[PDB]
């Protein structure tokens, strides 16, 4: 008999790579579209007593 | 004569450890109910 004669071992992987930046994350827009509106009328009342 | 190490018995006197990785998983969006099913559970809409 021999002795087993040394395994080639496992490495480190590379890593991830990461690239640096700035996000801004939108998502769909829900909020009704507001603006500011003036009513002109009349109330119109007619009594018959 | 000469011989090839491959023709003597191999004993080891490595311990084994067998050790994997965690594979990568992906989360899909899931939802009970969107928003539009919550919504819609309404018996009426008043603005419709």
């Amino acid at each position: 008999v021999q002795f087993e004669q040394p395994r080639r071992c496992p490495t480190r992987p590379e890593g991830q790579n990461y690239t640096e930046g700035i996000a801004v994350v939108f998502k769909e827009n829900i909020a009704p579209y507001k603006f500011k509106a003036t009513m002109y009328y009349k109330d119109v009342t007619v009594s018959q007593v | 004569h000469q011989l090839s190490r491959a023709d003597v018995t191999t004993v080891s006197t490595f311990i084994d450890l067998n050790i994997t990785m965690l594979e990568d998983h992906e989360f899909v969006p899931l939802e009970v109910y969107t928003r539009h099913e919550i919504k819609d559970s309404g018996l009426l809409d008043y603005t419709e």
